[PDB]
């Protein structure tokens, strides 16, 4: 935190940069034509496993051990072969926990390998099902700790007391905050402290019309998660399709250098789409848009094809987180 | 007794092998073992304008550690050491 | 340094954490047996394009633009083994300049998909040499089309200056107490800028060079006068310097990831090789010493290499054709 050495990788989880985007910007520079629309990227990425999950994943893992559900050696189980499972299986291997992961047999070999390197063992299933699988292992199996980061409580609180904070403290003048809906956790957490702080601010969600949808149909009932239907808790969502986001990772390298992965460019269409209304309207703004990991895991994806179209379908029969 | 390992570029003096024995208790022992059973390698070895120095275009490694900051041809060989030879190349 | 808001990606480079490794060092506390033997790592996958190699290309670009080499729509040429055309690529696409690179052919696909996002034209060079070959194609076509600017990162005293300037400041202000510092060794930049810094600043430092060893057709070169040595490159500033093949570099990579969850390129292996060999000289030695190594790069770029799955064994086999650094 303002800090440049550390003694630990899960010291340094956190604190990422806030980086402005000065060309992809409706407008940079205050001037005769009106005031700044600004969008600044913070790049989660930079976490000590490339994604945002990192920060949930060790919050959680810290809440069961304070609850005495995690004792030393435990071992965890989780229906997750994403970012989360990478979180988890990098901290668990840290703090001295086993991890074993469970995921359709059918899951890319790249991902699967991924998670073996962090040290996951593996327990395939047949190609929510995987969640199924883990729960029956959960019964024929002693003691081992699920986490279950859809309804997890500390999710939400690694961002509400990580994520808001840091935004807020660079970034004092926010007035808007988009992100990617999956978990929620992001948008809940964060939206809820800079709510919490900043009169005014409106929180906006990106929401991928493209790969699985696990948590999308979950996201889809009011039942799941009230809050998400709330116009005073989350101003508006947008449901971004594969061509318009593929056509937005490629503009933010393009423009900007940075190369980030597939969920974000929902979440830069929809900032864009955010920067649009505010300069129109003639208003200040400055939107932080979360930048959850880097395109590095979607290489071998088909996500950079030349075809927008082979893009698509890329985009459309994988996981984005 | 020591394996020394034969770039591609020095094969056509050790009969197109790539892994040669040798014995010396240093470099320029093992280099001289060499040269008895491969004749003209010692000279692709060495720097035809400074003779008693390698050649600046050829690395010597002994259990992985360069002789150039070991003592050079005195850096000392035990029995079982591996010597490499290397071509200088950018990289590697 | 301590700042967390930027105005842009490149103004973000550097000041890059120094992270201790509390399971790999060979002794974390002085304890009764005898001091302490730390081993800290710099990670330099966090900066713009995931490698040490921002620096000087920013540095260099910089320069270039300074010295007035550089101009709107020029063209840059430049031999690299993929991490310096990358960050090249990046800051050229962002400039508004051509970028043409000269790579080997066995190189990671990673590399060249990079290369081919970020707009660059990737000419490749023949496998054997390596980037020796590379370096020889570059040159020529330098002297054929004079009004390019080739920045020349192997003789280019910006890419030393990149590292006296920055890797060496952020390194000493962390790591005041440092004994060595251990790098990987191509261009020799970040050993010879960071090394005349520290070896400057901080009485007894000692600075050592951990030298990939790639597969025999690397080296298949027809005379050996068409060796190179990096223009850069003094070995006055070195202390030791190792050969790493990639059986032990591939084992310190994962052992790496396994034990601190840092999940590096292989030359990262390449260099915990070294400084745990020479950590295990201290420890002997009953010598107490704070190590930095150099993470240069993530594993991403190389997990097409097979290297980070199957057997040790094997990873060695995937590698034999490839250059990975
Ligand atoms: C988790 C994740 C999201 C979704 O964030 P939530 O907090 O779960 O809503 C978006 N993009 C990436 C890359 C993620 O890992
Ligand atoms: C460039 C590079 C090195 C070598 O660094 P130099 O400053 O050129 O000597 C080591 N590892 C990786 C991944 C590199 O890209």
């Amino acid at each position: 935190r303002h800090m440049t050495r550390y003694d630990s990788l899960l010291q340094a989880l956190g604190n990422t940069p806030l980086v402005g985007l000065q060309r992809l910007s409706p407008r940079w520079d205050d001037g005769r034509d009106g005031p700044h629309v600004r969008l600044w990227a913070k790049l989660e990425d930079r976490n000590p496993t490339g994604s945002i999950k990192d920060r949930p994943a060790v919050r959680m893992i810290e809440q069961a051990e304070a609850d005495g559900l995690l004792r030393p050696g435990a071992t965890i189980l989780e229906p997750t072969s994403g970012n989360t499972g990478i979180s988890l299986a990098m901290a668990a291997r840290l703090k001295g926990y086993r991890l074993i992961c469970v995921m359709p047999e059918n899951t890319s070999v790249e991902r699967r390998q991924l998670l073996e390197l962090y040290g996951a063992q593996i327990i395939f299933s047949a190609a929510n099902t995987a969640v199924a699988t883990a729960k029956e292992l959960a019964a024929t199996n002693p003691s081992w700790v699920m986490l279950y980061q859809y309804g997890n409580p500390a999710n939400t609180d690694s961002h509400y007391c990580g994520t808001g904070p840091e935004l807020l403290a660079d970034l004092p003048e926010i007035t808007h905050f988009v992100a990617g809906l999956g978990t929620t956790g992001t948008l809940m957490g964060t939206g809820r402290f800079l709510r919490e702080h900043v009169a005014n601010v409106k929180i906006v969600a990106a929401e991928p019309r493209y790969g699985e949808g696990v948590y999308a149909l979950r996201n889809m009932d009011e039942g799941f998660v009230p809050e998400l239907y709330d116009p005073e808790i989350l101003t508006a969502r947008y449901s971004v399709g594969a061509v318009d986001a593929v056509r937005r990772t490629r503009e933010l390298v393009h423009t900007e250098g940075i190369f980030a992965g597939i969920s974000t460019g929902a979440v830069l269409h929809a900032a864009l789409g955010v920067g649009a209304g505010a300069l129109a309207a003639g208003e200040r703004a400055d939107i932080a848009l979360v930048v959850a990991d880097a395109g590095w895991k979607y290489l071998s994806t088909g996500a950079y094809a030349g075809s927008l179209d082979d893009a698509e379908t890329a985009l459309e029969g994988q996981l984005w987180a | 007794n020591v394996t020394v390992s034969i770039p591609t570029i020095l094969r056509p003096h050790t009969g197109g092998q790539k892994s040669v024995s040798a014995s010396g208790d240093t470099l320029g022992a093992v280099i001289s073992d060499l040269e008895a059973n491969y004749s003209g390698i010692s000279e692709r070895l060495m720097d035809p304008s400074s003779p008693g120095k390698l050649h600046r275009f050829v690395n010597i490694y002994v259990n992985d550690e360069d002789v150039r900051f070991s003592g050079g041809l005195a850096t000392a060989i035990a029995d079982g050491d591996s010597v490499t030879i290397l071509p200088a190349v950018a990289g590697g």
